[PDB]
């Protein structure tokens, strides 16, 4: 809170000076009179020419060539001409390639595709820990296994506990999957991927795998890096059916995320945090325990975990602190996290409806009924049939 | 005596391409270092600060070149 504010105050002074501090070091001013780095600059430039053309390096061998896909035309038998070594190079890199003879100019860009552009969301969020409306345990839970190894490798070594290499969250949904994983995402103050998982369902033949396992490697360069892996049950169980091309394309992206995960042994090469609105109703062929660990489960806000949620709330909110927060809870019946952070946004905005500012007793009494009576009216209410 | 005088030794091109290069260095570091450089607090009783220490924000300098207006008499 205050604290928060007063970051504000050094980050609006730091961002005025990194700009004029960023002009002299970078260069012309430590302009290139070193043997090595004027023979860098120099040379690329009497190489390359312009167009150039991107490729990804399909694999290299050891006898300074390699072999590429540029983007245009047909794949190109290079060489290593110039420049980066073959321990600088990895497949499944993009690397720049010059049309008027494509060779490897070098990476250090950890990538560069359309592909990688959607991936990085690099800059974090905002959102952390106890600035989520969430369960205090639940947090606590995804921290303990993704976060915890990187901060303290202590607390694991002594108790000889293993390190997983990711986690999944499952609903039953409105529980704050996505919340929980932007929470973590900004304390590790690691590199934030993101990709929804419909973009890596096509009807395009055999895209789909590619950038399944390019997730994890554009992760590697950048890592630590948490790689956040959007509903996980749309490449996989969920259907796109059998009859538009799904019938190829889902057994594939599915499977290509199932094997990697899994490996031959529980890699730990990076951290993952998956989202997920069920496992419920879905069909068996994804990451089991004891490669992800722990697996969590949310439940369905009771009473006394009301209280959790709710307190977090009503600080941004006014006039439920009249009445006793526990007397609220007690009142309204069970319902789900979004459910109850819905009942709190719906408080503020019927009281503009009423003629009212903002949330009072009465109107925080309405909201609970409203969301209450759709969920009553679309499933099953009070006593047997 | 002094409309039609003997114009001063020239700029020539030599000297234009070599001094750029000294100008460069020179400049982004003055620039850089002098513009960031605050020793001010402005919601402050005081202006500015009593001074302290002596301070690095400094200033420029102009120089301009000398001609006098539009005749050929």
């Amino acid at each position: 809170t205050q604290c928060r504010l007063k970051l504000l105050k050094l980050e609006r002074i730091k961002d005025y000076l990194l700009m004029e501090e960023e002009f002299i070091r970078n260069q012309e001013q430590m302009k290139p009179l070193e043997e090595k780095q004027e023979e860098e600059r120099s040379k690329v430039d009497d190489l390359r020419g312009t167009p150039m053309s991107v490729g990804t390096l399909e694999e290299i061998i050891d006898d300074n060539h390699a072999i590429v896909s540029t983007s245009v035309g047909s794949e190109h038998y290079v060489s290593i001409l110039s420049f980066v070594d073959k321990d600088l190079l990895e497949p499944g890199c993009s690397v720049l390639l010059n049309h008027k003879v494509h060779a490897v100019i070098g990476v250090l860009m950890d990538d560069t595709d359309p592909l990688v552009t959607v991936m990085k969301v690099e800059k974090a969020p905002q959102e952390t820990y106890a600035d989520i409306g969430g369960l205090d345990n639940q947090i606590q839970e995804i921290k303990e296994s993704v976060e915890l190894p990187l901060t303290h490798p202590e607390y694991y070594e002594e108790m000889g506990i293993k390190p997983p290499k990711g986690v999944i969250l499952y609903g039953p949904p409105g529980t704050g999957k996505t919340l929980l994983a932007k929470a973590v995402a900004n304390q590790t103050s690691a590199t934030f991927l993101r990709v929804v998982g419909s973009e890596l369902i096509q009807k395009y033949l055999g895209d789909g795998p590619k950038l399944v396992r390019e997730l994890f490697r554009v992760a590697e360069e950048h890592a630590p890096s948490i790689v956040f892996i959007d509903e996980i049950d749309a490449i996989g169980t969920k259907r796109y059916d059998s009859n538009s091309g799904g019938e190829r394309e889902i057994q594939r992206t599915m499977l290509e995320l199932l094997n990697q995960l899994d490996g031959f042994d529980s890699r730990g090469d990076v951290k993952v945090i998956m989202a997920t609105n069920r496992i419920e109703t879905l069909d068996p062929a994804l990451i089991r325990p004891g490669r992800i660990d722990r697996k969590i489960e949310f439940p369905l806000p009771d009473e006394k975990t009301k209280k959790r949620i709710f307190q977090i709330h009503t600080s941004r909110m006014t006039l439920a602190d009249d009445v006793t927060l526990d007397d609220l809870i007690m009142a309204k019946d069970d319902l789900s996290g979004a459910d109850i952070k819905a009942i709190c946004t719906e408080a503020g905005l019927m009281a503009l409806r009423e003629r009212r500012m903002k949330v009072t007793n009465e109107d925080f009494k309405k909201s609970k009924e409203n969301v209450l009576y759709k969920k009553q009216e679309g499933t099953p209410e009070g006593l047997y049939l | 005596p002094s409309t039609f005088a003997y114009p001063a030794p020239l700029e020539v091109p030599k000297e234009k391409e070599k001094e750029k290069v000294s100008t460069a260095v020179l400049s982004i570091t003055a620039k850089a270092k002098k513009k960031e450089k605050e020793k001010e607090k402005k919601e402050e009783e005081k202006m500015e600060v009593d001074e302290a220490e002596k301070k690095e924000e400094k200033e420029k300098k102009k120089e301009p070149e000398p001609n006098f207006q539009l005749l050929d008499n």
